C-alpha cells in the first residue's frame, strides 16, 4: 500500500 | 549525468531446439530513461515483444526487460537492437547460447 | 527473515512530445507486485503478483487515485526544479523517488526510506531519524523550505512506522509460500577456447531467488578476484534470476580452477569444476 501523500510538492 | 546501457541477450531457460522458450533482452545501468529496444529474428524485427515497467537501481540508473516467446532451432539467428542518446548508432547484440 | 517493501517513482519530461510521463512500480523484496504507467489510456494500478490479486476494488481504486495525483504533482515538481536551476524547457529532465520500509524477522522496523534524485543525482533525502532532511544543493534547500512548511516529514514518519509495515506484514502473510521461499541456483560450467594458449571458463547460476548471490573462481584454493569477469545479475522473466562469472585460463590448466557459489537457498556453498 502506497502512502496517500500524493501531494508532496518540491 | 549520462550512462550508456549494458545489454544482455539470453533465453529464460536453456536453449533446446524444437522447444518453447523465452528470448530476453535485459538492458541496465542506463541514464537517461529514453531508450529504444528491438528483438530481431534473422535481421528482421519481431512483432510480439512485451516489456517490463521501467524501474531503477540504488545508483538511480535504469533497467528494463524485453521478451518474446519463441522456439529456437539449429539455424535461426537472434539479436537485440538498442539505441540511446549515448550510442552513436544502434547497437546489435547477437544471441549467443553459451552466454 | 528480513524483508522490505519499496516503491519506485519516475517522471520524465518529454518536450514537444507530451506532458511528462509517470510510472510507479512496487516491490516486496525482489518481487514486483504492482505497476502504474500514466501513458496507459485510462491509467490504472495493476497487479503483478498472484498474492496481490485478492486485494479488493477499494484497494485498487485508492491506489490508482494515489498514482494519478502523483502524475500531476511530479509534473509540477519538474516545472519548479527547472525554474530553480534556470534550465531550458527544450531539455529533457528526470525526477525519481524511492521510498518504503525495511523490517527484520520479528516484523520490527529497521529503516524507513524516502529520497529523490533529479536527473540521476541525489536531490533531497529524508534522514534515518525520519525527522530531518539532507539537501544536495541550494535548489534542494528551497524544496526543503517547502517540505518543512508542509510538515511532510512527520506524515512520512507516521506512514513508514505504521501503514508501510502493516502492508508488508500482510503481503508476507498472503503470499508467504512464494515470498518466504529460497530458490537455490542451478549450476554448471562452460568452456570456450580462445586461442592456442588460453580459453574461457564460465560458471553459471540459474533459476535462483532471491537475487543476492556470490560467484567466485578459485585456483585451486585462492580467489582470482582481479581476474574474474562478472555480469550484472539479470531476471529470467519467471520471478527468478541468472548470473555468471568467467575466468581466462591457459590452455591445459583448466583442472586447477574451481567455481564456488553462495546463496541463501544453499545450506552449504557449492563447488563446481570443468
Amino acid at each position: 500500500g502506497e502512502t496517500a501523500l500524493a501531494l508532496l510538492l518540491l | 549525468i549520462q550512462r550508456t546501457p549494458k545489454i544482455q541477450v539470453y533465453s529464460r531457460h536453456p536453449a533446446e531446439n524444437g522447444k518453447s522458450n523465452f528470448l530476453n533482452c535485459y538492458v541496465s545501468g542506463f541514464h537517461p530513461s529514453d531508450i529504444e529496444v528491438d528483438l530481431l529474428k534473422n535481421g528482421e524485427r519481431i512483432e510480439k515483444v512485451e516489456h517490463s515497467d521501467l524501474s531503477f537501481s540504488k545508483d538511480w540508473s535504469f533497467y528494463l526487460l524485453y521478451y518474446t516467446e519463441f522456439t529456437p532451432t539449429e539455424k535461426d539467428e537472434y539479436a537485440c537492437r538498442v539505441n540511446h542518446v549515448t550510442l552513436s548508432q544502434p547497437k546489435i547484440v547477437k544471441w549467443d547460447r553459451d552466454m | 527473515g528480513s524483508h522490505s517493501m519499496r516503491y519506485f517513482h519516475t517522471a520524465m519530461s518529454r518536450p514537444g512530445r507530451g506532458e511528462p510521463r509517470f510510472i510507479t512500480v512496487g516491490y516486496v523484496d525482489d518481487t514486483l507486485f504492482v505497476r502504474f504507467d500514466s501513458d496507459a489510456t485510462s491509467p490504472r494500478k495493476e497487479p503483478r503478483a498472484p498474492w496481490i490479486e485478492q486485494e479488493g476494488p477499494e484497494y485498487w481504486d485508492r491506489e490508482t487515485q494515489i498514482s494519478k495525483t502523483n502524475t500531476q504533482t511530479y509534473r509540477e515538481s519538474l516545472r519548479n526544479l527547472r525554474g530553480y536551476y534556470n534550465q531550458s524547457e527544450a531539455g529533457s529532465h528526470t525526477l525519481q523517488r524511492m521510498y518504503g520500509c525495511d523490517v527484520g524477522p520479528d516484523g520490527r522496523l529497521l529503516r524507513g526510506h524516502n529520497q529523490y534524485a533529479y536527473d540521476g543525482k541525489d536531490y533531497i533525502a529524508l534522514n534515518e531519524d525520519l525527522r530531518s532532511w539532507t539537501a544536495a544543493d541550494t535548489a534542494a534547500q528551497i524544496s526543503q523550505r517547502k517540505l518543512e512548511a508542509a510538515r511532510v516529514a512527520e506524515q512520512l514518519r507516521a506512514y513508514l512506522e505504521g501503514e508501510c509495515v502493516e502492508w508488508l506484514r500482510r503481503y508476507l502473510e498472503n503470499g508467504k509460500d512464494k515470498l518466504e521461499r529460497a530458490d537455490p541456483p542451478k549450476t554448471h560450467v562452460t568452456h570456450h577456447p580462445i586461442s592456442d594458449h588460453e580459453a574461457t571458463l564460465r560458471c553459471w547460476a540459474l533459476g535462483f531467488y532471491p537475487a543476492e548471490i556470490t560467484l567466485t573462481w578459485q585456483r585451486d584454493g585462492e580467489d582470482q578476484t582481479q581476474d574474474t569477469e562478472l555480469v550484472e545479475t539479470r531476471p529470467a522473466g519467471d520471478r527468478t534470476f541468472q548470473k555468471w562469472a568467467a575466468v581466462v585460463v591457459p590452455s591445459g590448466e583448466e583442472q586447477r580452477y574451481t567455481c564456488h557459489v553462495q546463496h541463501e537457498g544453499l545450506p552449504k556453498p557449492l563447488t563446481l569444476r570443468w
